[PDB]
């Protein structure tokens, strides 16, 4: 499986970087606020800060709050900056998952072909083997 | 008797598979094979079959010791005079041109020799083994395999590998 993880993995990653990297300066304003009441600032605060919570918006986990705390930002009609952040959590997460687990399921169904084509071979190979015995016994 | 009516069919055999059957050919291997067996006891020690390897062929340890393991199918630790001398026909001064060939045509059931495993099946091992005994190169190699496993199971059977000698063989006559 691993081996047969080559080109998925460098565009998952890829990806990873792309957005990461659009959405450092998206909630620039989130971080770089006056605002004395909060608590998931330094999430959007620096690049490697950046990546992790890409990254935890990947996992999704606490979605709903991490937007609800953004929500602190002034709402600029939300034209642009919560429709990125939602069309990249939830095509990014379910995207790779099910590339992932559908290219799984293909290595499993490609192992179990060639273990079934062997013991076809392997069925004629004894079928070939009985025929030239009787070919033999009567040759006797 | 001329040395066993055993030996005595086994030189007519050689002398029909072969052009020339030589003279006293059978006759040095067992003087040969009486000299490096030191007791006479029928057998001689991997020591000795090492010795009387890097004295003759002056091939390398590893490739002598390989040889003496594939030979000897008892594993006893000893290799018998008939297995000593099927090694020296098997050989055959194996730098000449026509060696090649004498290799490719092999011995009457020409399979056991590559399948050490004797599951009429040789492996990769098996022919990394004769690619040692023979020189070939590894992609040569890799290309005959690949040829020969039509299944692609890399498992050789008995009559894909007599049909795959024999059109070596036409190849090689033609």
């Amino acid at each position: 499986a691993l081996k047969s993880m080559t080109f998925l993995l460098m565009l998952l990653l890829i990806f990873f970087y792309i957005f990461a990297v659009t959405g450092v300066y998206f909630f620039r304003e989130y971080s770089r606020s006056t605002i004395e009441g909060l608590e998931y600032n330094m999430f959007f605060s620096d690049l490697l800060n950046s990546l992790v919570t890409v990254f935890i918006l990947f996992t999704l986990d606490h979605w709903y709050a991490v937007l609800q705390d953004i929500w602190k930002v002034p709402e600029s009609s939300r034209v642009f900056s919560s429709i990125y952040v939602i069309l990249w959590l939830l095509l990014g997460s379910i995207i790779f998952r099910n590339i992932i687990v559908a290219m799984m399921v293909t290595n499993f169904q490609n192992i179990r072909s060639e273990l079934s084509e062997e013991m076809s071979h392997l069925e004629v190979q004894y079928k070939a083997d009985m025929f030239k015995q009787q070919i033999i016994q009567r040759r006797q | 008797m001329k040395l066993t009516p055993g030996c005595f069919l086994w030189y007519l055999y050689m002398d029909k598979i072969y052009c020339l059957l030589s003279l006293r050919n059978v006759k040095a291997l067992m003087v040969y094979f009486h000299l490096l067996d030191v007791h006479h006891r029928n057998t001689l020690n991997d020591v000795l079959f090492f010795h009387f390897l890097q004295h003759v062929t002056n091939l390398n340890k590893s490739q002598i010791g390989m040889i003496f393991d594939l030979l000897d199918w008892t594993a006893v630790g000893e290799i018998g005079f008939d297995q000593f001398y099927v090694l020296i026909c098997i050989l055959l001064a194996h730098q000449d041109h026509l060696e090649d060939h004498f290799m490719y045509r092999h011995s009457r059931p020409v399979f056991e020799l590559l399948d050490l495993d004797g599951e009429m099946n040789i492996g990769a091992a098996n022919f990394q083994n004769y690619r040692f005994l023979f020189n070939i190169k590894k992609q040569e190699l890799r290309d005959l395999f690949h040829d020969f496993d039509i299944t692609g199971d890399r498992l050789l059977n008995y009559k894909e590998f007599k049909l795959y000698t024999i059109f070596c063989t036409d190849k090689s006559i033609d």
